[PDB]
């Protein structure tokens, strides 16, 4: 992300989220089954505004 | 586990497009044989030795003898006439 942005500039920016669901690569507690599940997952993601 | 939805249900799979069936079966590679090369040495000039060490010294002895005994000239004492 860029410092500071001026007056009448503009600014790229990128950002990486890593969401668990398992505790580790080694460890799965918290891991979700999905091969014959019940109905869809969802991943509700609210954005900055 | 899951719970049939009667008012939805579905069947089973349909046939789909394949990945090429003969790229997922492996050749079985194939070993020559082989051989630890080279004549072994015997024996290894070691850097450390091989054997027990000793966590504490202990002094040793030897003997030794004294020499000829000598004679001596003793201060004599007086005689007992019923003084001492």
């Amino acid at each position: 992300a860029p410092a500071t942005i001026a007056a009448g500039a503009t600014g790229e920016l990128t950002m990486y989220y890593w969401v668990p669901l398992a505790y580790s690569e080694t460890d799965l507690t918290g891991a979700v089954l999905a091969n014959v599940p019940q109905s869809k997952q969802r991943l509700k993601l609210e954005f900055a505004n | 586990m899951a719970l049939i939805n009667p008012q939805f249900p579905y069947a089973g799979p349909v046939p789909i497009p394949g990945p090429a069936p003969t790229e997922t079966m492996p050749l079985l590679n194939y070993r020559v044989e082989g051989r630890i090369a080279g004549i072994q040495q015997a024996r290894q000039f070691m850097p450390f030795l091989q054997g027990p060490h000793r966590e504490v010294a202990e002094q040793t002895y030897y003997a030794i003898g004294t020499g000829i005994q000598m004679g001596q000239t003793f201060n004599q004492p007086l005689i007992n006439t019923q003084e001492g």
